[PDB]
C-alpha cells in the first residue's frame, strides 16, 4: 500500500470553545510511528503545534498551545486526535496530521503529510450583506455592486437573473479586521446601453437567507 | 572530496541541554579525524581514516564531569535513563570535554537542564522535551506542580571539576546494505 | 528562539536554475530539511538531512548546507515548481524545538507580463445615506500575482481603513485583486480626491475619483 493521513472534524467555533480533530492513518503501522499535528494560519508558515510517541505516554506541545490542546492516539482503531480548549483567534488554521520517520529520536523531519483540515475561530456570528450600486462615472462602461459586511462565506452574485454573462467580474471577499467578509462584483457594459439597460445584480446569502436585488443605475 | 563538517558540529557555539540533544547527519564526505574522554565502542579508533560508513550520526548536549560516564553502552543513572541512552550494541566514539570557561557564567547558567522524573527509561536513542508533570503521588496533578521533570544545572565556574559544564558529542557510525558515503581520507 | 530566515520570495524562468536560501545562526551544526507546498495542497518534504531527496523527488532538487547559509536548488524549472517552500531545523535551546522558517514562494515566470487593470468606484449614495462610506478598487488582468497598493488622500498616504486582498488566478490565467478604503462620510467629504495607487513590476497606475457627486 502507501501512506494516507485523512483529517477530519474542523469548522468554525466562537472563541473561548473546544473542538475535537482526529486524523485517520492506513498505510503504515500505525503502532510504531511517532504522530505529530502542524497547522498553518491562512496566508502563514508552518507552525509546530504537537507530537505524541508511538504508545502515548509521551506527549510535546507548542508553547502557544500548551495548557489548552491536548493530543492523543488509539491504536487500536488507527486514529490521532486533538483536543482544542479555550480555543483564541490566534488558532483558526490549517491543521495536518503528520507522521514521523521509523525509529528515534522523534522530531528530526515529518515525510507524511495529511491532506489538512480548516479550523475557523471567530467572533462574528451570521449577518446578511449590505449591498450598495456602484454607479457608472463619464465605449465601454463599468457598473458594480458592493456586497458589505456578511458573515460567513459564501454569497453568490449574478447579474439579471443570468441573463447577463459576458463582462461580469465578481471579485474574491475581503476578511475585514472586523471579522465580516465584503466583496464587489462589477459588469463592464456598452456606454450607449447605459439609460435604456436596466442592470440588476443578485445578490444571495444562503447561512442569512437573504436575497437582494439591487438595481444599478447612472448617477444624475 | 568534500570535507565532513565535523567544525560545524564541535565548534558550535551554544550546545543544546542534555534532555534536548541535538542530532546532525553526516553523509557524502570525506571524514578526517583530525579537524578529555575519547571513547570508541566496537571499532578501532586508530583505524577510523581507514574505515567506511554509510552514515555518521552526531549528537551534541551538555552535562557535568561525572555524568560523561553515563553516556556509554549499558549504562544507568538519571542521565542515561531519561535523558540519552545509547544500544548495547552501539557502533561509534564519545568525545567529551571541559566547558567551565564556555558554559558557566558568574552568576549560574541556568539555561541548561536535565531530566530528573519520568514513567519510563529512555529507550536507545529517543528523545524527550517535554513539560509534563511528573505524578509522584496517587492523586493526579491536574497539570499543576507533582514536580517539574526538568531541572537546571546551575554551572557556575567556582564549581568543581565533577560539576562543571562538558560538551558532549556523540558520533554513531552506522552500516546499511547501502553504498558507503562517509569514508576516511585514505579510502576516498 | 532559533529563528530561520528564508527570502520572501524568488522568481525564476522555465528551464533555468532557482535557489532557496535559508539562514541561521550555526547552520552547519544542524541538519536543515525541505518541504514544498503547492497552492491548494499539503507541504512534501522534497530535501532531508541537507542533501537527500526522498523517493520520488526529481534529481533536479538538490540541497546544500555551509556556515550559516543553507540552499536548496531546483534545476530545470518547471511550471509544477511553482510552489512554498519551507526549510526546517531542530534546536534544543529555544523551548520551541521544531523551527520553520519563513518560506520563500518560488514564482515560475511560464507566460508573459501583463499590466493591471484598476477600477476605482467612490461611495455610493445609498451607502453616504447610511452613514458609511467605502471606496472600491479593483485590480484585474495582471501578471504575476503581486501587486503593491497604496491610498492618497488628495496627495497624502492613508494607512487606517486599507483593508486588501491577496492575487487569485482568474479564468485568463492572469491574477486579480481587490482594496477597499473606509472612511466615514465627513472625511469623503473634507477631501478634494482620494487616489488608489496600483504598483506593479515598478509601474504604476493611478485612479482619482472626488466628491463632487
Amino acid at each position: 500500500d502507501e501512506v494516507q493521513l485523512v483529517e477530519s472534524g474542523g469548522g468554525l467555533v466562537q472563541p473561548r470553545g473546544s473542538l475535537r480533530l482526529s486524523c485517520s492513518a492506513s498505510g503504515f503501522t500505525f503502532s510504531t510511528y511517532a504522530m505529530h499535528w502542524v497547522r498553518q494560519a491562512p496566508g502563514k508558515g508552518l507552525e509546530y503545534v504537537s507530537g505524541i510517541s508511538v504508545n502515548g505516554d509521551s506527549t510535546n506541545y507548542a508553547e502557544s498551545v500548551k495548557g489548552r490542546f491536548t493530543i492523543s492516539r488509539d491504536n487500536s482503531k488507527n486514529t490521532l486526535f486533538l483536543e482544542m480548549r479555550s480555543l483564541k483567534v490566534e488558532d483558526t488554521a490549517v491543521y495536518y496530521c503528520v507522521k514521523d520517520k521509523m525509529g528515534y529520536p522523534t522530531g528530526e523531519y515529518f515525510p507524511h503529510w495529511g491532506q489538512g483540515t480548516l479550523v475557523t475561530v471567530s467572533s462574528a456570528s451570521t449577518k446578511g450583506p449590505s449591498v450598495f450600486p456602484l454607479a457608472p462615472s463619464s465605449g465601454t462602461a463599468a457598473l458594480g455592486c458592493l456586497v458589505k459586511d456578511y458573515f460567513p462565506e459564501p454569497v453568490t452574485v449574478s447579474w439579471n437573473s443570468g441573463a447577463l454573462t459576458s463582462g461580469v467580474h465578481t471579485f474574491p471577499a475581503v476578511l475585514q479586521s472586523s471579522g465580516l467578509y465584503s466583496l464587489s462584483s462589477v459588469v463592464t457594459v456598452p456606454s450607449s446601453s447605459l439609460g435604456t439597460q436596466t442592470y440588476i445584480c443578485n445578490v444571495n446569502h444562503k447561512p442569512s437567507n437573504t436575497k437582494v436585488d439591487k438595481r444599478v443605475e447612472p448617477k444624475s | 572530496t568534500n570535507l565532513c563538517p565535523f567544525d560545524e558540529v564541535f565548534n558550535a557555539t551554544t550546545f543544546a541541554s542534555v534532555y534536548a540533544w541535538n542530532r546532525k547527519r553526516i553523509s557524502n564526505c570525506v571524514a578526517d579525524y583530525s579537524v578529555f574522554a575519547f571513547k570508541c565502542y566496537g571499532v578501532s579508533p586508530t583505524k577510523l581514516n581507514d574505515l567506511c560508513f554509510t552514515n555518521v550520526y552526531a549528537d551534541s548536549f551538555v552535562i557535568r564531569g561525572n555524568e560523561v560516564s553515563q553516556i556509554a553502552p549499558g549504562q544507568t543513572g538519571n542521565i542515561a535513563d531519561y535523558n540519552y541512552k545509547l544500544p548495547d550494541d552501539f557502533t561509534g566514539c564519545v568525545i567529551a570535554w571541559n566547558s567551565n570557561k564556555l558554559d558557566s557564567t558568574v552568576g549560574g547558567n541556568y539555561n541548561y537542564r536535565y531530566r530528573l522524573f519520568r514513567k519510563s527509561n529512555l529507550k536507545p536513542f529517543e528523545r524527550d522535551i517535554s513539560t509534563e508533570i511528573y505524578q509522584a503521588g496517587n492523586k493526579p496533578c491536574n497539570g499543576v506542580a507533582c514536580y517539574f521533570p526538568l531541572q537546571s544545572y546551575g554551572f557556575r565556574p567556582t564549581y568543581g571539576v565533577g560539576h562543571q559544564p562538558y560538551r558532549v558529542v556523540v558520533l554513531s557510525f552506522e552500516l546499511l546494505h547501502a553504498p558507503a558515503t562517509v569514508c576516511g581520507p585514505k579510502k576516498s | 528562539q532559533s529563528v530561520l530566515t528564508q527570502p520572501p520570495s524568488v522568481s525564476v524562468a522555465p528551464g533555468k536554475t532557482a535557489r532557496i536560501t535559508c539562514g541561521g545562526n550555526d547552520i552547519g551544526s544542524k541538519s536543515v530539511h525541505w518541504y514544498q507546498q503547492k497552492p491548494g495542497q499539503a507541504p512534501v518534504l522534497v530535501i532531508y538531512y541537507d542533501t537527500d531527496r526522498p523517493s520520488g523527488i526529481p534529481d533536479r532538487f538538490s540541497g546544500s548546507n555551509s556556515g550559516n547559509t543553507a540552499t536548496l536548488t531546483i534545476s530545470g524549472v518547471e511550471a509544477g515548481d511553482e510552489a512554498d517552500y519551507y526549510c526546517q531545523v531542530w534546536d534544543g535551546t529555544s523551548d520551541h524545538h521544531v523551527i520553520f522558517g519563513g518560506g520563500t514562494k518560488l514564482t515560475v515566470l511560464g507566460q508573459p507580463k501583463a499590466a493591471p487593470s484598476v477600477t476605482l468606484f467612490p461611495p455610493s449614495s445609498e451607502e453616504l445615506q447610511a452613514n458609511k462610506a467605502t471606496l472600491v478598487c479593483l485590480i484585474s488582468d495582471f501578471y504575476p500575482g503581486a501587486v503593491t497598493v497604496a491610498w492618497k488622500a488628495d496627495s497624502s498616504p492613508v494607512k487606517a481603513g486599507v483593508e486588501t486582498t491577496t492575487p487569485s488566478k482568474q479564468s485568463n490565467n492572469k491574477y486579480a485583486a481587490s482594496s477597499y478604503l473606509s472612511l466615514t462620510p465627513e472625511q469623503w467629504k473634507s477631501h478634494r480626491s482620494y487616489s488608489c495607487q496600483v504598483t506593479h513590476e515598478g509601474s504604476t497606475v493611478e485612479k482619482t475619483v472626488a466628491p463632487t457627486e
